């Protein structure tokens, strides 16, 4: 078995964070800032 | 999802409560907790210990005859989805419940006259 | 004969009915005019492997089962069918014939109640009740009284 | 010598000493990376534990076996009234942390 | 491949090693002594076990005299120990039971006595053709 | 300075379907010995001087008690940081029907019949989680953004609830709400004498 | 027309997929092979249904039906039943039975005229049968086997059965059933027929391993594609089946 | 008395129901299904003396004969007479009922 700490598993999770997680974090990122930030400007 | 009834005692049985025993007849029964599981266990009739309703309903104490009753069924020929069918079923359950309850304590009046 | 010999004679015996009729077959008649799937035709008929390939591939892509449904209006087809409602199954009151017998359940409601069956209903029994609770009382203490002595 | 019959150890080095936490209320020991070209967010929040209960879930997990069944599963309810910001600490950058 | 199968979810282990289930179809075999479970890990002092669906190596204590003398891989169809689906329900059979099987999971027998559980059906498709009812 | 004297609702911060890290102190067990503190192996039936112990603390060099051999001490009440916990739904405290889904249709909130044994009611914003979490009833937690982009699929999972349990935690609560128990119970004697 | 295909590397289609002549019923798995392949052979002529009963993958072993009806057990819930419903055309009949015996593909085996059950169902279940299914009822046992849904392949063209079944018996089952009957076997070699195949009147899907020669005998039996016939097997495929099963 | 009431209660020391003992005296196959999850030769006087209402075998005709004068059997007597308790009784208490169209 492969480890955790392996090199090619740390390549796989950073091209899935690169290319699937990364843009469904942004958007909810966005939509929570959005939110906070209508709070502190009202 | 569905609500069933405990074979032993008949109480409404929610999922990931109680326990089921599988008889090597095919047989499955539901139990709603660790009383009536052991209960069961030791043998012990429904129908004579008066906490349950098959005592009840064999003492004559729960109300059995009512038109109200007839339309909760274990339905084995399923009806194709419609909106306005599921939606008129919702309003049928609210007023049946009503007017169930109604019948149920004009029956317990009758009973303690 | 010996028994594997009787045994390939079993397998290459064919049996028929004795009186020689046929049963009725139900082939649709699409199947004739359906058009044989081949890999190599660009124009091939594109299957749910191929919509599973494009959409992530096994594992990723994920099934709608309600696409095939089959109702009066599609646009039910993608709805939250209700199932427990204030602690009843809704599939157990789920039946056509409803409205129907919903009309002859309110006929027999306005009929009971014009017949008086959920209609509702003494200043001396008050009081020899009263009496009869005091004396109660009364004999409770007697008996604590005897039970401290 | 040598033990006959290999086993591993019981517990876990990773977390000594096994003593009394010296706080009440868990400290935050990282926070995640600042990133200056997200939108400006928060990064944590409190609640209070209040018990817990179970539910049924709808499974949609692609090549497991439960996909498109119902799942019972255990789940914590922490009861969050909203809080309210008072403060305002500003962090420098030490050869010393 | 040996025969510890794949795509099974965790459940409670009821039968270690030295168990006595019955034999629960018509191989002639009587009952099953348990002598090891199929992909059992290594452990200091912990019998290995098996629930509803595995298999074991089982030799047979009564029955047919020249079932024996030899070890049969065994599929355990029923146990008596309760355990929990995925759906919440925790459930248990009336007894202990198991059926002979080659290392390739096709049964020795033609018929199944009684139940036998959906995790063993659904993990042997031999089972779930010779299963009379599913629990 | 926008946000001071102002407050600042869960929903804003953390949003459903997120992973989550849970920061606490766990349950508190005093002085426990080796059996329950690390999970040795129990010594024989009538061991003489204790057999809830451990046989040898040291039978090699050096002459000392090494920092790695089990003894017993405190247990619990450590502090513990629990990653990637999914929210299952945020509440709010003002929805009379927070633990209703689009299924179950009956209005009821997420508070137990009887209320949550030794916290109450929930009257405020919730955020339920699936599984445990380090704390016990009543105790301060901290929710934290996880530090790194989840590389699961469970993290991307979109959760759909059915049912959420409303019955007694007190027992075997058969019943979700009171009007389901009255409808099952039927009249009572009370019920007339009042 | 018959196909080797196989459900997530089994050669038991039969457990796993439910083949009448006015639709298909496949189990839901990790992959849209098993469904594909029925797709494929049926290009929107039947609907398929994918469908769970009772939380398990089963279905072909669990469901018995034919065009006119489909029966499912007991412990089907009511969404399983509800979608199944929503699936299938109104022209089809579907109904959930309380019998003892719930492997309903075991107990069952049913064309569009007749069906043969096992002979320890209940005399309702054997009235919802000739009801839903709208056909002639038969209690029987093949080669001793009391589960022929499981050890026959039964179409309105013909039958397959169990390998070490009888020639009077086969006589005695071809008159009942009114369709001729072959004993032979799928899947190099297995005695398991409805486990290891399903078929309708103008298809057949077998196991990966299913031989050449027996693949030949379920063409000819099942009257499959261009020129075929049961009486292929005794004159111009003998030689084969002599060579191959000898 | 009971031998060893301690483990009366486990699934491995479990009895026939009354249900079963009904459907036995009401059809002969169901008996035999069960006689024949058993070995006759192993069987208090090799399975010739049985006794359907307490669901047991026993060494003799006289033995039998015996037990039918105790207590025990007129109590299953009893029952049966009464009726077991099945899942049409349980639905029957709660007024539910199967619709089959
Ligand atoms: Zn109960």
């Amino acid at each position: 078995a492969k480890s955790a700490r392996a090199s090619r598993i740390k390549e796989n999770h950073q091209r899935f964070k690169k290319n699937i997680a990364g843009p469904v974090e942004a958007a909810r990122l966005e939509r929570l800032s959005a939110k906070l930030m209508a709070i502190a400007q009202a | 999802m569905r609500i069933e009834n405990c074979f032993f005692c008949g109480r409404p049985a929610w999922p990931s409560k109680g326990i089921t025993f599988m008889r090597n007849d095919g047989k499955a029964f539901r139990f709603c907790r660790s009383k009536c599981h052991k209960n069961f266990k030791m043998k012990r009739n429904p129908r004579k210990l008066k906490w349950t309703k098959a005592y009840r309903k064999n003492a004559g104490k729960e109300m059995v005859v009512d038109s109200t009753l007839q339309f909760a069924a274990r339905r084995n020929v399923p009806v194709r989805y419609n909106r306005e069918l599921w939606q008129k079923t919702l309003k049928a359950m609210e007023r049946i419940s009503e007017i169930r309850a109604r019948r149920e304590r004009v029956f317990y009046k009758k009973r303690m006259a | 004969i010996g028994t594997r010999l009787q045994e390939v004679m079993a397998r290459i015996h064919v049996a028929t009915p004795m009186d020689g009729t046929t049963r009725e077959t139900f082939i649709p008649e699409a199947v004739k005019n359906l058009k044989k799937y081949d890999k190599n035709d660009p124009n091939r008929r594109v299957l749910a492997r191929d919509i599973e390939e494009a959409n992530g591939g096994a594992g990723v892509f994920n099934v709608d089962l309600r696409k095939d449904w089959i109702l009066e209006n599609p646009e039910w087809k993608y709805d939250k069918i209700p199932e427990i409602f204030d602690g009843k199954n809704v599939y157990d009151y789920i039946d056509p014939d409803i409205d129907a017998k919903l009309q002859a359940l309110e006929e027999e409601e306005e009929r009971l109640e014009k017949e008086g069956f959920y209609d509702e209903d003494d200043e001396e029994e008050e009081e020899i009740l009263q009496k009869a609770e005091y004396i109660r009382e009364q004999h409770a203490l007697i008996r604590n009284e005897a039970k401290m002595r | 010598s040598h033990r006959k019959y290999e086993a591993p150890r019981h517990g876990s080095l990773a977390f000594l000493p096994r003593k009394r936490a010296a706080r009440h209320r868990g400290r935050v020991k990282s926070f995640p990376k600042d990133d200056p070209k997200k939108p400006v967010h928060l990064t944590a929040a409190m609640g209070y534990k209040a018990g817990m209960t179970t539910i049924v879930r709808d499974l949609d997990r692609p090549g497991a076996k439960a996909h498109k069944k119902e799942v019972v599963e255990a789940v914590t309810i922490i009861d969050c009234p909203p809080m309210v910001v008072v403060g305002l600490v500003g962090y420098i950058e030490t050869p010393r942390g | 491949k040996r025969g510890a199968p794949g795509g099974k979810l965790k459940m409670t282990l009821g039968l270690p090693v030295g168990a006595i289930m019955n034999c629960a179809d018509n191989s002639g075999a009587r009952n099953l002594y348990i002598i090891a479970v199929k992909g059992a890990g290594a452990r200091l002092n912990r019998l290995p076990a098996g629930g509803v669906g595995d298999m074991v190596m089982a030799t047979v204590k009564k029955g047919k005299p020249e079932l024996r003398k030899k070890v049969h891989p065994a599929v355990i169809v029923r146990q008596a120990k309760p355990w929990k689906r995925f759906d919440g329900v925790f459930l248990y059979f009336e007894d202990n039971a198991g059926v002979i099987v080659n290392p390739k999971g096709e049964m020795k027998g033609s018929a199944i006595t009684g139940p036998v559980g959906k995790e063993a059906a659904e993990l042997w498709p031999r089972i779930a053709s010779n299963a009379g009812v599913v629990m | 300075r926008s946000l001071f004297e102002k407050p600042v609702t869960i929903d804003t911060i953390f949003e459903k379907d997120e992973m989550i890290d849970v920061i606490a102190v766990t349950k508190g067990h005093g002085f426990v010995g080796v059996t329950a503190r690390w999970g040795t192996k129990k010594l024989p039936r009538k061991t003489h001087k204790g057999l809830r112990k451990v046989a040898c603390i040291g039978a090699w060099h050096p002459s000392h008690v090494q920092w790695t051999v089990a003894r017993a001490g405190q247990m619990g009440y450590h502090h513990r940081t629990s990653v990637n916990h999914k929210i299952y739904r945020i509440g709010k405290g003002d929805d009379e029907a927070n633990a209703s889904t689009e299924t179950d249709l009956t209005k009821k909130k997420i508070t137990p019949m009887g209320g949550f044994v030794r916290y109450g009611e929930v009257n405020n914003d919730y955020v339920m989680i699936k599984g445990s979490v380090p704390g016990v009833k009543k105790r301060i937690m901290t929710l934290r953004k996880s530090l790194f982009t989840h590389t699961s699929r469970k993290a991307l999972e979109k959760v759909e609830l059915k049912w959420i349990d409303t019955s007694s935690e007190f027992g075997h609560g058969a019943f979700q709400t009171a009007a389901e128990k009255k409808q099952f119970m039927g009249t009572l004697k009370k019920d007339l004498q009042t | 027309m018959a196909v080797r295909a196989q459900f997530e590397n089994s050669n038991e289609v039969g457990v796993f997929a439910t083949l009448t002549n006015s639709y298909c019923l496949v189990a839901l798995g990790a992959s849209e092979n098993f469904y594909s392949v029925f797709e494929a052979e049926l290009q929107d002529v039947i609907p398929i249904c994918r469908t769970t009963i009772a939380g398990t993958r089963i279905i072909g072993r669990l469901t018995a039906g034919n065009r006119k009806g489909l029966l499912v057990p007991t412990t089907t819930t009511d969404q399983e039943l509800q979608h199944l419903r929503n699936s299938l055309p109104d022209d089809i009949r579907i109904q959930r039975i309380e019998e003892r015996l719930s492997a309903l593909g075991n107990v069952i085996v049913c064309n569009d005229h007749t069906a043969l059950i096992h002979p320890d169902l209940e005399r309702e279940t054997e009235e919802i049968i000739a009801d839903v299914l709208g056909v002639e009822v038969f209690r029987q046992t093949i080669a001793d086997h009391v589960l022929v849904g499981s050890y026959m392949a039964l179409s309105n063209q013909g039958g397959l059965v169990h390998p070490k079944t009888s020639i009077q018996d086969q006589d005695e089952l071809s008159s009942l059933l009114g369709v001729p009957l072959v004993a032979g076997s799928v899947n190099r070699g297995s005695n398991v027929i409805g486990g290891g195949m399903v078929v309708n009147d103008w298809l057949a899907v077998t196991g990966l391993d299913t031989t050449a020669p027996e693949l030949s005998v379920i063409e000819s039996v099942f009257r499959l594609g261009e020129g075929a016939g049961p009486g292929a097997i005794n004159t111009s495929m003998k030689n084969t089946i002599v060579e191959s099963f000898y | 008395g009971v031998f060893a009431k301690r483990t009366m209660t486990k699934t491995r020391r479990r009895l026939r129901d009354l249900d079963q003992i009904e459907r036995d005296l009401r059809s002969p196959r169901h008996l035999q299904q069960y006689k024949e999850t058993k070995a006759a030769e192993d069987l208090p006087g090799l399975g010739l003396y049985y006794c359907i209402e307490c669901a047991k075998w026993f060494e003799s005709e006289t033995s039998l004969v015996g037990h039918r004068k105790g207590k025990p059997h007129k109590r299953r007597l009893k029952q049966l007479k009464e009726g077991a308790y099945t899942h049409e009784e349980a639905m029957a208490a709660i007024g539910y009922r199967i619709d089959n169209g």
